[PDB]
């Protein structure tokens, strides 16, 4: 059930995530973290206008093969 | 290049929050006005920005506003899903001294204050990676705020030559 799917950076960086639609949000950011270094607690995943929640999969947020999401993260704070 | 902050293209992320990722140098367009690293620079660098005659000590102003604008929107901020504790537990810990200040407290203080905040992002350099912007407004408008490296903030203000 491999597919792809692309997600733009706050930085204008548009990686390609290598995920399957049983993927939670959680499991996602933790593939953003191997590839940015970004922890997953400061990410903020976004599809559709929609900021994505941990606990959730790809699939509830109806997000197909070839999506494009952002990825913006917090700046500053504890 | 002395009408390029006329030409900034932001798109919306999420329901008024924007990017662009313009290729500039800060220094180019806006004086930098350094704000002290104590913890409390993101709320001075606010301060130096809307309140007169500011001080060493004007950022508790802010700091109130900021306590208005999360008994108001903090409970429906997407950025505070991130920060994980109810509203009196985080504006005990906001409300303390030198407790870093975020893109969270921006966002509330825009809607708060009917302002729009732009923080630019640089990486150890005066190269722009992005700007994030709170609100509607545009540059010229806007309360303009340099984040460097992790948690500091300094205040921006555009350049007369470009106005
Ligand atoms: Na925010
Ligand atoms: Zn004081």
């Amino acid at each position: 059930d491999k597919m792809q799917i692309f997600v733009k950076t706050l930085t204008g960086k548009t990686i390609t995530l290598e995920v399957e639609p049983s993927d939670t949000i959680e499991n996602v950011k933790a593939k953003i973290q191997d590839k940015e270094g970004i922890p997953p607690d400061q990410q903020r995943l976004i599809f559709a206008g929609k900021q994505l929640e941990d606990g959730r999969t790809l699939s509830d947020y109806n997000i197909r093969k070839q999506s494009n999401l952002y990825l913006l993260w917090r700046l500053g704070g504890w | 290049s002395m009408d390029f902050l006329r030409s900034l293209d932001w798109t919306q992320v999420i329901a008024g929050q924007y990017v662009s990722n313009p290729r500039f140098n800060i220094s180019d367009y806006f004086e930098i006005v350094r704000q002290p690293g104590d913890g409390n620079c993101f709320y001075h660098s606010i301060a130096e920005l809307t309140m007169p005659n500011k001080t060493d000590h004007s950022y508790h102003y802010i700091k109130r506003l900021t306590e208005s604008a999360a008994r108001k929107y903090y409970q429906e901020e997407p950025e505070a899903r991130l920060v994980g504790l109810s509203l009196e537990d985080y504006l005990k810990r906001m409300l303390s001294d030198n407790e870093w200040g975020s893109t969270l407290e921006a966002s509330m203080l825009a809607k708060e204050m009917g302002i729009t905040i732009i923080i630019w992002t640089v990486a150890a350099s005066d190269e722009v990676e992005a700007g994030i912007k709170f609100g509607d407004g545009d540059v010229f408008t806007a309360v303009n705020l340099l984040h460097s490296g992790q948690t500091h903030f300094d205040a921006l203000r555009i350049l007369p030559q470009f106005e």
